[PDB]
RNA sequence: UAUUAAUCUAGAGUGUGGUAGGGAGUUUUGGAAUUUCAUGUGGAGCGGUGAAAUGCGUAGAUAUAUGAAGGAACACCAGUGGCGAAGGCGAAAACUUAGGCCAUUACUGACGCUUAGGCUUGAAAGUGUGGGGAGCAAAUAGGAUUAGAUACCCUAGUAGUCCACACCGUAAACGAUAGAUACUAGCUGUCGGGGCGAUCCCCUCGGUAGUGAAGUUAACACAUUAAGUAUCUCGCCUGG
C-alpha cells in the first residue's frame, strides 16, 4: 500500500497541470510527486510510459472510492539527467487546437511525440499517422 | 529602592505573566505590579525595561492607560 | 451583559458615601441582575480632579442588557460627587474569551504552583543556591511534548493499476 | 444586536443537520440584510458596513442565481416564504 | 525631573541629570519645527533603526 | 581527482572523492589527513603511522589554545551590511 | 469541448468550537502644552539673527506663582510591529458594526476565477451654506540680504487648517510589480491560532521581513509574499 501526508490539489487544465508538475520536477530534480487522478491524465500517461520518458505512475483510491491520485516518477539516468528535455501544450483552454491529418505535426523531425487524442483516447502521432486519423492535439514532448 | 536584579539573562529579562500563565490584567488586582512596569518618573517603560512580550506590553499599555483615567497613578514628573 | 463600574465619591465621609452609591444603585440601572459591590477605600489619588486629593473607591460587577449604561452615564454628570465614573464591559477587554475556556484556567494554575516552586528554590532560607536557575533555558526537551505529539491526518491510499514499477 | 442565528435555521431548515443548505444561508442573508440597512441607515457615514452590505446584497443574489438555475421549482418556494423579490 | 542631591555629593547629581536632559532635549527639539505625518513617520522610524543598530552591535 | 573532507558547508559537485567527515576538530582532522598520507606511506615501504594499526599506536591528544565543544557560535558578527540615510 | 439526464467531495461557502486585532461610524470623558484674560512678586530689557533691524517694554514687558476661558492634536507605550481592498487607522469609555486566522467524524454539492458597461469608496488642496477659531500660515505689509529679491531669514498677517451637511474625484493614490490557481533548495528573524506544559524553547497551520541556489533579466536585481515553470480573465503600450 501508499500513504501519504500532504493535501493533494490540481490545477483545473489537466494537460497544463501535469506539464508544470513535469517541468518543474525536471528542474528541481525532484523524483517523486503527486496530482489528482484523471481518465485522461491517466490515459496520457499510459502512452507516455510505453515510448519511455518516465518509468513508473501509480494512482490510487481512497476507501470510499470517491477520490483518486496518480503518483509517477521520472526516467533518471545513473548521471541525473531526465530523458524529458521540454514539453509545451498547444489545444490550452480558450483556443483549442484542432489540425487535419494531413496537417499532423512533427515534434522535432520526429525525435519527440506529439499527444493527438483523435477518437479512441491519446496516440502518439507516428500511430496516428499510421492510422490516417487526427484530431485533437494535446501538447509537444521531447 | 535600588534596581531589584540584573539582566542575568541574555541581553533581555522575561515576560512576567508568561510563566505566572496570568492571562488576565485588572488595575486592582495586580496594581503593584504595574507600578513597577512603570518607569520613577511616571512613564511607560519600553521593552528593553519592562521585560514583557508585545501582547503584554500591548495589555499592560491599555491597562496603565486606563489607570491613567481613573487618577491612580502619577502621569510625568516635574 | 457583564459590565464594571468603578465610582470615585468624595471623601466626606464612609457611611454617608455609601448611601450615595446606594442611591446611584437603585435610581439607574433599568434591567439588572444582582449588583454585588466593594469599597477598595479612601486613597488620595494622584492628579487632584477638581482640586480633590481624596476619594471613595467602589466597584460594582452587574450584568444586563446594554440600556443598563445611558441613564447612569448620564445621572453620573448630573450627580453630586462622582468625580469619575469607568463602565470596562469586559467582553472586550484584552483577553476575556481565554480567561472563560476552562482549559486555559487550569493551565494558569499549574503554572502558579510551578513557577512558585521555582522563586522559591532561588530564595533559598539561608543556604546558596548556585543554580539561579529562572529566566535562563530548561534541561531537554519537555519529553511530554514527544510523547503527546500530535499525529497528522495521514490519508490511506489503495493501489488499481500498475505497470513498469521499478519499485 | 447580533440575530439568534439558531432559531432563523430552525426556521428555514428543510430537515435536520442541514445547517448549510442554500436556503439557510439566503434566509440567514435577508436577515444580515435587513439589520445591516438599519444600521446603515443610522449611520450615513460607516463605509466599510456599506462595503460589506453590498457584498452580502450580491452573494444572495448569486447563490439565487444558482438555485433557480437548477432546481426552479424549490426557487419558488422559497421566494414567496422570503418574500425577496421586489 | 526630580532627583535628589543627596547632600553627599555634587557631581553625581549632575551625572545623573546630564542623561535626564538629553531624553528630554531630545523630545523638546522634536517639539519645535511641525512636520508632515508621513515625515514624522520617517524619522520615528530612523531613531528606532539608528538605536537598533547600534544596539545589535553594543552587546 | 581531488579529494576533500567535506564538513556539511561544500558542494559535492566539485570534488571527486568526497569523504564525509569533520574538519574543526584537531583531532579527527589530523587523524584523517595523516591516513591518506598512510596510503602514499605504505606504498612507498615505509611502516604505515595509522593505517592497519591496532588502538595502542593510534591513541592520539587534543590540543590546547567536559567534551569538546565543536558548535559554531560568533554570529554577532555578522549584522546588517552598512546601509541607511 | 459544448448540450442534456444524474451521482461524489477535493474547489468555494455555511454552522458549531477556538481567536488576534490603532477595522469603521455615533455619543460622552481626560491630562500635558500654547494663547488670551484675572490676581500677586518684580524692576529694564525682551524678542529676533550669519550679523542685525522691524516688533514688544516704566501704560511695568520677559520671568515667577495661582485661577478662569477657549480651540487644536492625542508624549512615553511605539516596534529589525498589528489591522483594512485601497485611501487610512495610536488619550479613555459606551453602543452599533466589517473582515480575517486555526481545528472541524457537520451541511449544501461546482454554487468557482476574471470582468466591458454599472455601482461604492477614494490623501491633501479647492467649492456652497451655517458654526468655530488656541496655535500655525498661502495671499499681503514691514525689516534684512542682494547688483536687483516680487525668494531663502525675521516681525506681523486674511482665507485656510477644525465641526455638520452638500459637492470636487485628482497624487511618486508606489511594492513604480492586476487578480486567481498548481509546482519549485535552504537558512535567520518576528507575529497569531493549535499541540505539550513555568518562561525560554520544539512541532503544526497562516501573516509580515532579511539572506540565498537552480531559474529569469540588457544589467540593476527577483528568487516560495517571484520579476521562476504554466493556465484563465480584465486593463494598457507601439519613436521624440
Ligand atoms: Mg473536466
Ligand atoms: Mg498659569
Ligand atoms: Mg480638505
Ligand atoms: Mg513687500
Ligand atoms: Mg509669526
Ligand atoms: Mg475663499
Ligand atoms: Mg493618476
Ligand atoms: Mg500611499
Ligand atoms: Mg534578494
Ligand atoms: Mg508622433
Ligand atoms: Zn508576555
Amino acid at each position: 500500500m501508499i500513504t501519504t501526508t500532504k493535501p493533494i490539489k490540481a490545477h483545473f487544465d489537466p494537460v497544463a497541470d501535469l506539464l508544470t508538475k513535469i517541468n518543474n520536477a525536471r528542474k528541481a530534480k525532484l523524483m517523486t510527486v503527486t496530482t489528482i487522478a484523471s481518465k485522461l491524465k491517466i490515459a496520457i500517461l499510459e502512452i507516455l510510459v510505453k515510448e519511455g520518458y518516465l518509468a513508473n505512475f501509480q494512482v490510487l483510491e481512497n476507501k470510499s472510492k470517491t477520490k483518486r491520485i496518480v503518483t509517477f516518477n521520472l526516467k533518471y539516468t545513473q548521471r541525473r539527467i531526465p530523458s524529458i528535455n521540454g514539453v509545451k501544450q498547444i489545444s490550452k483552454p480558450g483556443l483549442r487546437i484542432y489540425r487535419p491529418f494531413e496537417k499532423l505535426p512533427l515534434v522535432l523531425n520526429g525525435l519527440g511525440i506529439a499527444i493527438i487524442s483523435t477518437s479512441d483516447g491519446v496516440m502518439t502521432d507516428k500511430v496516428a499517422r499510421l492510422k490516417k486519423i487526427g484530431g485533437e492535439i494535446l501538447a509537444y514532448v521531447w | 529602592k535600588r534596581m531589584v536584579r540584573p539582566l542575568f539573562k541574555r541581553s533581555k529579562k522575561y515576560c512576567r505573566f508568561c510563566a505566572i500563565g496570568q492571562l488576565r490584567i485588572d488595575l486592582i488586582d495586580d496594581l503593584e505590579a504595574l507600578k513597577r512596569f512603570l518607569s520613577p518618573y511616571a512613564k511607560i517603560n519600553p521593552r528593553r525595561i519592562t521585560g514583557n512580550c508585545q501582547m503584554h506590553q500591548r495589555h499592560v499599555a491599555k491597562a496603565l492607560k486606563r489607570a491613567r483615567y481613573l487618577a491612580l497613578v502619577p502621569f510625568v514628573k516635574d | 451583559m457583564q459590565y464594571n463600574i468603578i465610582l470615585l465619591v468624595d471623601g466626606s465621609l464612609s457611611l454617608e458615601q455609601a448611601n450615595q452609591v446606594n442611591e446611584k444603585q437603585q435610581q439607574t440601572l433599568t434591567n439588572v441582575e444582582g449588583l454585588q459591590t466593594e469599597y477598595l477605600g479612601l486613597k488620595e489619588l494622584a492628579y487632584p480632579i477638581k482640586k480633590q486629593l481624596s476619594a471613595h473607591y467602589y466597584r460594582w460587577k452587574f450584568s444586563g442588557d446594554n440600556q443598563s449604561t445611558k441613564d447612569f452615564k448620564r445621572t453620573a454628570n448630573i450627580n453630586k460627587q462622582v468625580l469619575r465614573e469607568l463602565i470596562i464591559n469586559l467582553e472586550r477587554e484584552y483577553g476575556y474569551l481565554a480567561s472563560i475556556n476552562p482549559k486555559k484556567q487550569q493551565l494558569a494554575l499549574q503554572k502558579r504552583a510551578k513557577y512558585d516552586e521555582i522563586i522559591a528554590r532561588e530564595n533559598n532560607p539561608e543556604n546558596p543556591d548556585v543554580p539561579v536557575t529562572s529566566g535562563l533555558a530548561s534541561t531537554q526537551p519537555r519529553l511530554s511534548r514527544t510523547e503527546k505529539a500530535q499525529k497528522p491526518k495521514e490519508e490511506l491510499w489503495d493501489v488499481v493499476q500498475k505497470m513498469g514499477n521499478f519499485d | 444586536m447580533q440575530i439568534d442565528k439558531n432559531g432563523i435555521i430552525k426556521s428555514a431548515q428543510l430537515h435536520d443537520k442541514d445547517v448549510g443548505s442554500i436556503q439557510v444561508q439566503v434566509s440567514l442573508l435577508t436577515s444580515q440584510i435587513k439589520q445591516l440597512t438599519d444600521h446603515l441607515l443610522a449611520n450615513k457615514k460607516d463605509f466599510i458596513s456599506k462595503r460589506g452590505l453590498y457584498a452580502k446584497v450580491s452573494k444572495r443574489k448569486r447563490l439565487l442565481k444558482y438555485l433557480k438555475h437548477n432546481d426552479l421549482e424549490a426557487y419558488r418556494n422559497l421566494v414567496k416564504t422570503l418574500n425577496l423579490r421586489g | 525631573p526630580k532627583i535628589e542631591v543627596k547632600n553627599d555629593d555634587l557631581e553625581l547629581a549632575l551625572k545623573k541629570f546630564k542623561r535626564v536632559s538629553l531624553e528630554i532635549r531630545r523630545l523638546a527639539q522634536r517639539h519645535e519645527y511641525h512636520l508632515r505625518k508621513g515625515m514624522r513617520l520617517r524619522e520615528k522610524r530612523k531613531i528606532a533603526q539608528k538605536k537598533r543598530r547600534k544596539f545589535r552591535n553594543m552587546v | 581527482p581531488v579529494v576533500a573532507l567535506c564538513n556539511t558547508n561544500t558542494n559535492p559537485e566539485l570534488v571527486d572523492f568526497i569523504i564525509p567527515a569533520n574538519n574543526h576538530q584537531p583531532q579527527s582532522t589530523c587523524l584523517l589527513m595523516n591516513l591518506l598520507a598512510d596510503a602514499v606511506a605504505e606504498a612507498k615501504a615505509m611502516p604505515t603511522m595509522f593505517a592497519y594499526k591496532p588502538d595502542e599506536e593510534i591513541q592520539i591528544e587534543i590540543p590546547q589554545k567536559k567534551q569538546i565543544t565543536s558548535q559554531r557560535l560568533n554570529i554577532t558578527r555578522n549584522p546588517e551590511v552598512l546601509t541607511r540615510e
